[PDB]
């Protein structure tokens, strides 16, 4: 997804 | 008994010799394969369609700039429409955790059944969909695990040269009950989310030719080959998860790495069928 | 003098029953199945061991 | 006593009704065909090295096109026998196939390249057969060309024949067979003739720069006038006959390696023999030929 | 094998 | 007896009593004359839109002053819209033509816009960057930028990005782009190979860099990139493309005129050196299908 | 023994021949002034882009120079021009009265002053845009709008001739709706000209005093009547007697919408109905005294 | 015989009446052109002459208090 | 200025 | 421009  | 037997089964041997003769002639062929490859040929699979084939399977192309002609599987429907089709999910089968040569030379197995998953080279596809003027369109189509299927339509897609990464473009979102998930998507964490997880314009990315925008490797991470950009919304080469529904726990790294479309279906939740086609854009309406 | 007869109607089937078994063989690749078989040469050398005894 | 010249001949007669039934019964079978079903792996290129360098690591039927002219085609790869990139060319295994055939379909080519493995959708297994003479010639000159040759007894034991150059001309030069580079277990055959032989004996079953040979199309250096006396007719199916070999990797496929004169067809010496490794008397369980592109 | 003389 | 003359004077004194009468009525007409104002050049049009192309779409003609109101947009805003010829209205949101107005902003300057408009387009200034955030993003529709220069010999270039989108303040107001589109004026946002260190091209790349100001830091450098170079922009360590830089006369100028010794002048690396300053500039957006 | 000094008692023809010569002069100068009246002046303002409900909203955005801007007020009203003082006393002021040259009448009618009239503001030199404020009254309708957006202060400012100037502060100013006659409120005053507003005229005693005193009278225009002096007699009027509109009571302590005198100094039979109708401002410096600048800014109060 | 003075000195009592309104008139006008510079494209510089009227009116009530 | 009752 |  997406990287915090 | 003298030699009323030393004839009798002398003359055996003679029709003996003959039916043998004919059991020769009976084999001398090769097994029967079921698969065969159709002979029409064309730039791509509209222009073979354009060419009266009737039926979906193996054909050989050649786009105007290759220099060898590859088969292809394509999907022909009754409407005289011709897809190439260049990538498919169904079931766990393939591996698709593969580094830069193969998902450029292509992997997997092509059948006339369409029931067999592959990734068509991304020379391949860069090939037909840059090859002349008109241009493209692809279509992205899904299936969960309820028999439900959905779609999204990506107007002048195209794919560039390894020179440029092979990197993936395409005009506007045609349209679609599954969403634009190339668009990135709003996963609330940062408000540069939606941004991050976009794929128009992204380079292509294996775990040995970093292309993205992470400091970190996402297809290494995510396990995968494809358009990368810190990291992804739409990962339709990700792990084939059985089930759909998964958690961080089930994966390596604890990022989803699954068949998702943020889009249409969480995260967490990795597709049961994925197909991945192209067809000239003026085939659309 | 029936002797030059099975030092050959012997050999004759030697032959046949090998050419038989290859050429059954050989279909193991063309047709749906082979016919599983053996072929029994001792008995014949046997059988020509005693023909050569005598 | 000396009646018992009576009991070889019902015994005969009864062998006959074994063998009419068995026959019968294959002939049977055949009114059925095989089948196989090689779905085609996506990766291709002009031969199996290539395909290696593409990524494709398993060993399978693959698709090859060695030139923009000719149509591809299908060929098995052995990707993992000493660093993969073998195309095979013949296979020997089980004598499912018939070697004996004529100068059209050793030009052609014939046999099953490959079969279904257990419940997979591909054809990991090769099957036997001949590549095609002109195929072959072509994929040898595309440039520098080794020859790998292995083969296996019936208890296990496996020898090899390697050449590190081999060429095989077009159909016009009779398909003229040409191997250099030699070094192996099996023993040198096909440049040197049977190590058992002697004088001019040896020399005559050499295989280096002979031409192809068929049973309807003679091309050996056995020059008699006999129609009978050919090498090809004589010991099986298509070879690079000299007067007449010292190999014969297309012979009759004896089960059980060890054969004999009064069980081959002619008297002769047509099983798949390799002399310089067991003797012309012992038909090998397993033989085969792989080439691959050499080094310069 | 060989075909003597 | 003497009066021949009283007569005279009396005749004088009805006289120019009359003369003072018809003077008041001339006095009463100029004052009719001077009760309206100056006539104001600048007037802004009628029709309204989302953006320039959709009022383009309701027939608008000629380049001007229009207000327009994006979707998200709660309160109207005038903006220069530029409609050619063929129908298509752009919606121009920088500019520079002489060194007029002052670039050197801080946050809210960049944010609220600066300079004039004016409905000849011959003005400079940065309209909002809120207000290119709410039209760039308004709705599903993609938009296009256009990057159009001008130098000091009359040659023109321009430089065309699709999916061209300004992000929330929430986002420091980040720059993204898909790709870049074509334009003889090159690719400047990708960054551009100076020679030096092989990090180059990446730390003066634009495509997906938040906006930065003396006062509000968002770049990728340690210093501050704005506030040295004086200007406001999406900066990265840090550009390869300025156009909100510092206005140089003539466009050649060094780096002893500079006062941190870098370029700071208005450059687009990809057609001239960083050490010409563009004589005009220009940043214009409109819907993408616009241009295809 | 009769006739001594008429003979030269007849000085009345330099006299007469002088005005009538002086009449002369007068007549032909309001034609040249009628000629140059074919064509108009003119301004480019080019419009800032930064915008607002006020000008103290304006310079919360970023807009620090002063300069003509547009604001609108509310999403109702339709973004008018108006001069923004950003300068002065921490800026954010909002003209909504200016005189510094005569350039514009103010003895206008209802309507006008209920439009406004005048110039907003005209071009600095070079300049492309309007940095200079010119001579105008907003509009009642619109600094009534303004006033009552929120609690609204109020400055005025004005200077004599000679360079001096003083101020008057009302944190507190509102002006009602014309249904209301746009009457007037301040309070919370301070500063260096005087409470003329709602004190009235220092110089005044008793009664005197208290009916020129503003605070809370409606608005006059000559050809509306609304002060206070309650009177039949259609010439006793403040608004025609005095000049402009103004919150006139009876009638004036400040009439900063009166006459331009040019210099500063006037007297009675000077002006047209002999009464102090100029840029007056009694609390500083006298009814016989007009102004060379005046202005009324207004701004947000605290909250 | 004496009917003379009565037409010179309420003559003389006109003229100051005149000279009064010309003084308003002067500076009505002056008023009247400057507020035209901020609507015409031109304005007429002029000058009014205050002295000169107030001298002559000053010097006329010399005259109007003989008799 | 002011007008006297 | 760069900063190295
Ligand atoms: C207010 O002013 C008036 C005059 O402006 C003063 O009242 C008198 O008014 C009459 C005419 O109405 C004059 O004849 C008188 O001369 C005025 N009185 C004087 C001498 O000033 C009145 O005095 C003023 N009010 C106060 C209490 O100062
Ligand atoms: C040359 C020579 O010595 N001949 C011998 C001979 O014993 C044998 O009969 C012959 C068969 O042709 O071959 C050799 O073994
Ligand atoms: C070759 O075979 C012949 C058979 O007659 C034999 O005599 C000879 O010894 C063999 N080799 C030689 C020439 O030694
Ligand atoms: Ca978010
Ligand atoms: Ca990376
Ligand atoms: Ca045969
Ligand atoms: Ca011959
Ligand atoms: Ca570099
Ligand atoms: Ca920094
Ligand atoms: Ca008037
Ligand atoms: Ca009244």
């Amino acid at each position: 997804g997406h990287r915090p | 008994y003298l030699q009323e037997i030393y004839n009798s089964n002398n003359q055996k041997i003679v029709n003996l010799k003959e039916k043998v003769a004919q059991l020769e002639a009976q084999c001398q062929e090769p097994c029967k394969d079921t698969v065969q490859i159709h002979d029409i040929t064309g730039k791509d699979c509209q222009d073979i369609a354009n060419k009266g084939a009737k039926q979906s399977g193996l054909y050989f192309i050649k786009p105007l700039k290759a220099n060898q002609q590859f088969l292809v599987y394509c999907e022909i429907d009754g409407s005289g429409n011709g897809w190439t089709v260049f990538q498919k999910r169904l079931d766990g089968s393939v591996d698709f955790k593969k580094n830069w040569i193969q998902y450029k030379e292509g992997f997997g197995h092509l059948s006339p059944t369409g029931t067999t998953e592959f990734w068509l080279g991304n020379e391949k596809i860069h090939l037909i969909s840059t090859q002349s003027a008109i241009p493209y369109a692809l279509r992205v189509e899904l299936e969960d695990w309820n028999g439900r299927t959905s779609t999204a339509d990506y107007a002048m897609f195209k794919v560039g040269p390894e020179a440029d990464k092979y990197r993936l473009t395409y005009a506007y979102f045609a349209g679609g009950d599954a969403g634009d998930a190339f668009d990135g998507f709003d996963f609330g964490d940062d408000p540069s989310d939606k941004f991050f997880t976009s794929h128009n314009g992204m380079q292509f990315s294996t775990w040995d030719n970093d292309n993205d925008k992470f400091e970190g490797n996402c297809a290494e991470q995510d396990g995968s080959g494809w358009w990368m950009n810190k990291c992804h919304a739409g990962h339709l080469n990700g792990v084939y998860y059985q089930g759909g529904t998964y958690s961080k726990a089930s994966t390596p790294n604890g990022y989803d790495n699954g068949i998702i479309w943020a889009t249409w279906k969480t995260r967490w939740y990795s597709m049961k069928k994925t197909t991945m086609k192209i067809i000239p854009f003026n085939r659309l309406t | 003098l029936l002797q030059k007869n099975v030092r050959a109607q012997l050999v004759d089937m030697k032959r046949l029953e090998v050419d038989i078994d290859i050429k059954i063989r050989s279909c193991r690749g063309s047709c749906s199945r082979a016919l599983a078989r053996e072929v029994d040469l001792k008995d014949y050398e046997d059988q020509q061991k005693q023909l050569e005894q005598v | 006593n000396l009646r018992v010249l009576r009991s070889i001949l019902e015994n005969l007669r009864s062998k006959i009704q074994k063998l009419e039934s068995d026959v019968s019964a294959q002939m049977e079978y055949c009114r059925t065909p095989c089948t196989v079903s090689c779905n085609i792996p996506v990766v291709s290129g002009k031969e199996c090295e290539e395909i290696i360098r593409k990524g494709g690591e398993t060993s399978e039927m693959y698709l090859i096109q060695p030139d923009s002219s000719v149509k591809p085609y299908r060929v098995y790869c052995d990707m993992n026998t000493e660093n993969g990139g073998w195309t095979v060319i013949q296979n020997r295994q089980d004598g499912s196939v018939d070697f004996g055939r004529k100068w059209d379909p050793y030009k052609q080519g014939f046999g099953n390249v490959a079969t279904n493995t257990d419940g997979k959708n591909y054809c990991g297994l090769p099957g036997e057969y001949w590549l095609g003479n002109d195929k072959i010639s072509q994929l040898t000159r595309m440039g520098p060309t080794e020859l790998l040759i292995e083969m296996e007894d019936w208890k296990g034991d496996k020898v090899k024949a390697h050449y590190g150059g081999f060429t095989v001309q077009n159909e016009a030069n009779k398909y003229q067979i040409s191997v250099n580079k030699y070094r192996g277990t099996a023993g040198n055959a096909l440049m040197d003739g049977a190590s058992q032989l002697m004088g001019e004996n040896r020399t005559m079953t050499i295989h280096n720069g002979m031409f192809f040979s068929t049973y309807d199309r003679d091309n050996d250096g056995w020059l008699t006038s006999d129609p009978r006396k050919q090498c090809s007719k004589e010991d099986g199916g298509g070879w690079w006959y000299n007067r007449c070999h010292a190999a014969n990797p297309n012979g009759r496929y004896y089960w059980g390696g060890q054969y004999t004169w009064d069980m081959a067809k002619h008297g002769t010496d047509d099983g798949v023999v390799w002399m310089n490794w067991k003797g012309s008397w012992y038909s090998m369980r397993k033989m085969s030929m792989k080439i691959r592109p050499f080094f310069p | 094998g060989h075909r003597p003389y």
